[PDB]
């Protein structure tokens, strides 16, 4: 992602994370979806109730088309480290039906939503470096 | 100035939604942690400093490596090899060139550093005295050398450095010297337009900027006639662009760069590695 | 710009949008408080977990079919194993509680049905024998989130023991009134072709400042098909119906140890 | 000539610059520049969003 | 009663209606003007067209499929032929214009698809050999209004002469980014069930005031189908996309004959 | 400001006992020489300025010894001896180490110094010209060198600096860079928690600040390619806390060190020599 | 002596049996065996001298003195907040300064009792219940 | 920007700094700090403790 | 370890003789009956 890649000319993060959601499915799909962010040291949520005692927002499809669920900055550190790394871990993302989609007859019964990320303004990021994801033959 | 402090809120049950809105619009989400949980206040007293252009370019990077000898050249090949001569570009090292290229245009003056670095190329051809190295800066139309020690060295208008092998490595500054009002990292187009029914050629030309692009050229001697002994030696050419302004970021590259312009090779174009399931932490 | 549709509800760190809405209910007029000191009865100074339990949960999602005859919850029963708010309620003999209670039911523009959603204080129920009278297992009365179903035939056990469930009968509201009068309580309708959601806002209600929440249930929460589901591609089609309810202005007096309630 | 300017904090002053050269493309690095404006990038928009508003009304 | 939904666009004798917009784009902020003599260069009189160029063209449609992987334009190539605009551009060596770019694409409620519509400056794309690098013939960099599609192959030419095209390869925008990232360029999503335009106001972008139209193109106009198109009864169903574009605040200089491109 | 003068005191005869305490109150003794004997009045013009913190760690200590080479290598083994890579640690060496560990937490800048030494490998293989060196900080995530001539070794972000052989040892000075708001000399915990019936490893496992600590790596390369003459060089690396700040004293390592933990060795874990009697002068 | 810092989670968080000091180190013959502390009284468990202790905050219990010690401790740490199931701030050390003696029996007994209040409980980051392994 | 201060006495006056860096961790060690408080480990006690009274009383 | 979890006082023996342990007033209910009830119980009281 851009964010992703920004992160991997730096060492450490802070701040929170926006994940906004937009349903293209057609107009006349209705739904009600869980989105979840459960911080990290329990059972990775792997079932609607255990996702739904985090921090979790219900995205009602409708006219308002897309639904940001935030990643509010809860870490025991000032920074994480842009790296995998247990001590820095950051914790959990998942996403349920809380009722169904639901569609009438001559309507696709399958679709797509996309996911988006960006920083918030609480976010910065510190110690450049250089990163993992270019480099050439010698 | 900081980032962003969070204000202490409760809760609402309310007719504002602010978890809702329609990115079709071409705006990105805009909700912070305030607008969908109960906050506490927390005072930020940490800054965006090192994510200022200046700070995210504030670094000599190595742009290119050349190559130049010292020895009693009897060949036409052998001869070539006593000075070189290096079209300026930042497109032969990936690490600079990325980072440029989040921008369509910049706007920058440059600190060049040089890192110089000798080897005997053999022993029992005794000893090299301490060598001089003439750098010098070709602009556009100014004569080239054909040898090491030909009339274009005397660099009466051009800038040369003379760099004493074991000194500091040499630096100097260059203005923005752009013949439009910023650089382009990307041109879109071509250096002439192609009429109809001409006879110029139009199956061998090229495209985009290295079709515009001309920074001169960096020519490099041992200033030294030869030794015995045989001195092969590299110089390591760094930029830092400073008093940086950058216009258009655009997405960084993602896959290998396989030259000049922004081609992609065949066999380097799957970036991803794939997750085992949509449902992998 | 602002409608009645469109609502964003924001409790803990839990965020619920609707853009179908259809205005939202605070019953009786009353928005939920903290007890005041001079209505106070316990005297040690209370747990008012905020954040950490007032906010939204989601039960197990049910399904409407053409032949659903509706569902019931009581509270704080649906909630007594969700995250910190069960937590907080069984270690501690006293608690109160208001809520935000949302129900969940999209369809198309091509189905029809409407479900009454109705929050009843005391919804006592008759028992499913008549060999005895007020004859409910705590088990039985108190089955959690998956809540109870609604029946169309009242068949009383043949013996009492077999009999100690709920009779929730549809048209008598499982207690011996007529459905048709349960508008008499907070409510929102579901009607498929208005709304897609119903938002009822619960003050704390009671004879008593605050009680024993494994012992007793403020709220029933009722959903009955006032007009069933149909959709004429396929009679036999369900739609989700999905529960979020969030705890508000909770406080708890009389810490010990944890209660853990009989299950058989 | 000295310009006297605050230094970036350390673990627990000010510092001073003399510019010793005719051209400004001989100076250090631009001094810290602290301005944004994210929305020309997340929110360039012709018609004004109010966040608790309808993005579509 | 005004509604993001609903918009007139009028430039010169030109009308756009929309009952179904989501707001519309400025890039990055800024509407298009003239060139002010604090920033000039070219010192001869300009020719200022006004309304006989600045004005909607209607470029051929083009048939959005399931299987579509996306189509792009370049600006001004795609408008050198259009009325008196083609004419202004290619009697004169220099121009600049800003762009209204009105992006059409209506189904019905029942449809379901999204586009991202991205105005890309300096849209340089990959060639299609290996054995050159930037080797595109001027012919088919500059299509015109006929514009080109991506592809989800790319299959580089046995002979450097067969592959001086574009490899406008989808996933990665034809010039060796992720496409995910597109969304730093100024855009909007056409997502079938919200709205079925998109409008971007585009200013002169450029590192100089005023620049060859007949060299260089300023923008690129991508149109990527980021949700496939889908429509129950009919899974090969085909929607038209309409690509409607006005120059605005054109400015030229450095009259003399006609400019005619090569053609082959 | 000085230490303690002593006051003129005569003697007491007194119910005021400041020679009787309870230690049991945590609190240490408190009495001094007026207390308990007749003084005269001494005027101390006497500092305890050599005990600041500042004062305490104002040196530069090596704590690690490095070494590199430049010859024609041949095989892996040969290629890996061109260049080395260090994680950034003080636990190489006891004597700085010991000195932070009086206490829990600090937070300070660091000097760091380098001295970087030669010697011929052999005679009758000529000799070499002088080596140019250069010292790469690798922040943890940027690509570490796999050779001694890599992509990585162009530095565009990582901070390098080029060493001149023969010139001044060089210098920089590094920011307070830990993610807390303090450097932890002692961490009494663990990077995860393991949860109940993971799958994950328990059985090799690791404690304490190892789990956690990440200062990156410093990479060192001589620039130069081979000479017939193989050099062999060592990098010692010194690092001084300035503008130090201490917190929670700790009692010193009374038994020696045996790796980067608090860890002892079966065979030195007695200190005291004992006396030959508890009445020994 | 096979590893160093090799100490397992379950090991190092006994909960409140807590551990006991020793007055011999015998390190494991495997690495596998030796996963838990070595708390040798004289050394502190971590290779200082226990008559040092005194530098940390302390009460002395001496039986003709005083029958109780009552530490308050701040939260101490080099953050604001942390994870409190990867994390001790504070270790609680009993060492028996001068042996227990009661003439009439040499072998007698007595209780240490240790009672605690947590104090301005602060909690972030709220989710699912952690589980600790317990092997 | 010149910082004027006194020196360390010696066997038998000021001396000048200019910090030349625009990072404060570039500078010269911290000034002498004679700050102490040896009584938050010395006699950290709830309860004043007064030397010539009984510690217990 | 059940015990100390509730409302509890730790009493040292010495020279105050005695330790008052409140049971302070904690009910769902304003008034408890004087007769034994389910409804109105008052939990319970242990020493260790
Ligand atoms: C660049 C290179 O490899 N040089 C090597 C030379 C060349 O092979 C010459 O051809 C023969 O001297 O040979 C050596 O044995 C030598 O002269 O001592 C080692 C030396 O490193
Ligand atoms: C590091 C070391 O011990 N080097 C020694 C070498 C090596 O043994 C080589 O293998 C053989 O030259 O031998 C010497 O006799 C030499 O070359 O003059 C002395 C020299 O100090
Ligand atoms: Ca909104
Ligand atoms: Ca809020
Ligand atoms: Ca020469
Ligand atoms: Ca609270
Ligand atoms: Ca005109
Ligand atoms: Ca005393
Ligand atoms: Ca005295
Ligand atoms: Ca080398
Ligand atoms: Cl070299
Ligand atoms: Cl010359
Ligand atoms: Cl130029
Ligand atoms: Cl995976
Ligand atoms: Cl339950
Ligand atoms: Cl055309
Ligand atoms: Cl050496
Ligand atoms: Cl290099
Ligand atoms: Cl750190
Ligand atoms: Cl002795
Ligand atoms: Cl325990
Ligand atoms: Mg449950
Ligand atoms: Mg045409
Ligand atoms: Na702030
Ligand atoms: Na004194």
């Amino acid at each position: 992602t851009m964010l992703g890649e920004i992160l991997n000319y730096y060492t450490h993060w802070t701040g929170s994370l926006r994940f906004t959601f937009l349903f293209c499915g057609s107009m006349m799909a209705t739904g009600k979806i869980l989105l979840s962010y459960s911080p990290p040291g329990a059972k990775p949520p792997t079932t609607r109730k255990d996702a739904m005692l985090g921090t979790h927002i219900i995205w009602d499809l409708g006219l308002q088309s897309s639904c940001t669920m935030l990643a509010p900055w809860i870490s025991n550190t000032v920074y994480r480290r842009c790296i995998k790394d247990d001590f820095t871990e950051g914790g959990y993302i998942t996403c349920f039906y809380q009722t169904r989609i639901v569609v009438p007859s001559g309507t696709p019964t399958s679709m797509f939503m996309l996911a988006f990320v960006s920083a918030c303004p609480d976010f910065s990021v510190r110690l450049l470096r250089d990163t993992n994801h270019i480099s050439q033959r010698t | 100035p900081t980032a962003q402090s969070t204000p202490l809120t409760s809760g609402v049950n309310s007719q504002e939604v602010p978890a809702l809105t329609a990115v079709e619009t071409g705006a990105s989400g805009q909700a912070v942690p305030s607008d969908v949980i109960e906050t506490r206040h927390v005072v930020n007293y940490k800054t965006r400093s090192e994510s200022t252009l200046e700070s995210f370019f504030g670094r000599s990077a190595c742009v290119t490596i050349l190559e130049v000898e010292n020895f009693n050249a009897t060949t036409d090949a052998d001869r070539k090899k006593q000075f070189t001569t290096w079209a300026i570009t930042y497109t032969d090292t990936v690490q600079l060139r990325r980072k440029l290229e989040f921008f369509t245009y910049s706007r920058f003056d440059l600190e060049m550093t040089f890192v110089i670095t000798e080897r005997y190329y053999a022993s029992n051809t005794g000893h090299a005295r301490n060598q001089v190295y003439q750098l010098m800066y070709i602009p556009p139309g100014a004569p080239r050398p054909t040898a090491w020690d030909d009339y274009t060295w005397q660099s009466s208008s051009n800038p040369s450095v003379f760099y004493t092998y074991g000194s500091a490595p040499p630096r100097m500054s260059i203005p923005y010297v752009g013949i439009a009002n910023a650089y382009s990292h990307f041109y879109d187009g071509f250096a002439r337009v192609p009429l109809k029914d001409e006879t110029v050629d139009s199956g061998d030309t090229y495209y985009g900027l290295v079709t515009i692009n001309d920074f001169g050229t960096l020519a490099v001697r041992v200033v030294n006639e030869y030794n015995p002994a045989r001195i092969t030696s590299k110089i390591r050419v760094y930029m830092k662009p400073k008093h940086v302004r950058c216009w258009c970021p655009r997405p960084p590259r993602a896959v290998p760069y396989r030259g000049e312009g922004v081609d992609f090779k065949q066999d380097s174009i799957t970036p991803l590695t794939a997750v085992e399931n949509i449902n992998t932490f | 710009g602002y409608s009645d549709r469109v609502r964003q509800i924001t409790l803990g760190n839990s965020t619920i949008t609707t853009q179908e809405a259809a205005n939202a209910v605070v019953a009786y007029g009353e928005w939920p408080s903290y007890l005041d000191d001079k209505e106070a009865n316990p005297i040690d100074a209370p747990t008012e977990p905020d954040v950490s339990s007032n906010r939204f949960y989601t039960l197990d999602s049910v399904q409407w079919k053409s032949t659903s005859r509706g569902w019931w919850w009581k509270l704080p029963d649906a909630l007594k194993d969700m995250g910190m708010f069960g937590q907080n309620m069984y270690y501690h003999y006293l608690g109160r509680s208001g809520y935000t209670v949302h129900v969940q039911c999209n369809a198309s523009k091509f189905h029809q049905g409407a479900l009454g959603v109705f929050a009843i204080p005391e919804y006592v129920m008759a028992c499913n024998t008549e060999a005895k009278t007020s004859y409910v297992s705590y088990v039985n009365a108190n089955p959690g989130e998956k809540g109870g179903v609604f029946d169309n035939a009242y068949n009383p056990s043949a013996e009492a023991s077999e009999g100690r469930k709920f009779a929730a009968l549809d048209y008598l509201l499982g207690c011996g009134v007529l459905a048709g009068n349960a508008f008499v309580y907070p409510h929102q309708i579901i009607n498929l072709r208005t709304n897609n959601s119903a938002t009822l806002v619960l003050p704390y209600v009671n004879s008593l400042a605050i009680d024993c929440m494994a012992k007793h249930n403020n709220w029933g929460l009722v959903i009955l098909p006032l007009c069933k589901l149909d959709y004429a591609p396929n009679s036999s089609t369900e739609i989700p119906i999905t529960v979020t309810i969030a705890p508000m202005f909770t406080e708890f007096n009389g810490l010990r140890n944890i209660t853990v309630p009989a299950t058989q | 000539g000295a310009q006297v300017s605050s230094q970036k904090v350390g673990a627990h002053v000010n510092y001073t610059t003399i510019n010793y050269y005719k051209d400004s493309a001989s100076n250090a690095a631009s001094k810290l520049d602290f301005s944004q404006d994210p929305s020309k990038f997340t929110e360039p928009v012709k018609d004004i969003m109010i966040k608790t508003a309808p993005a579509l009304n």
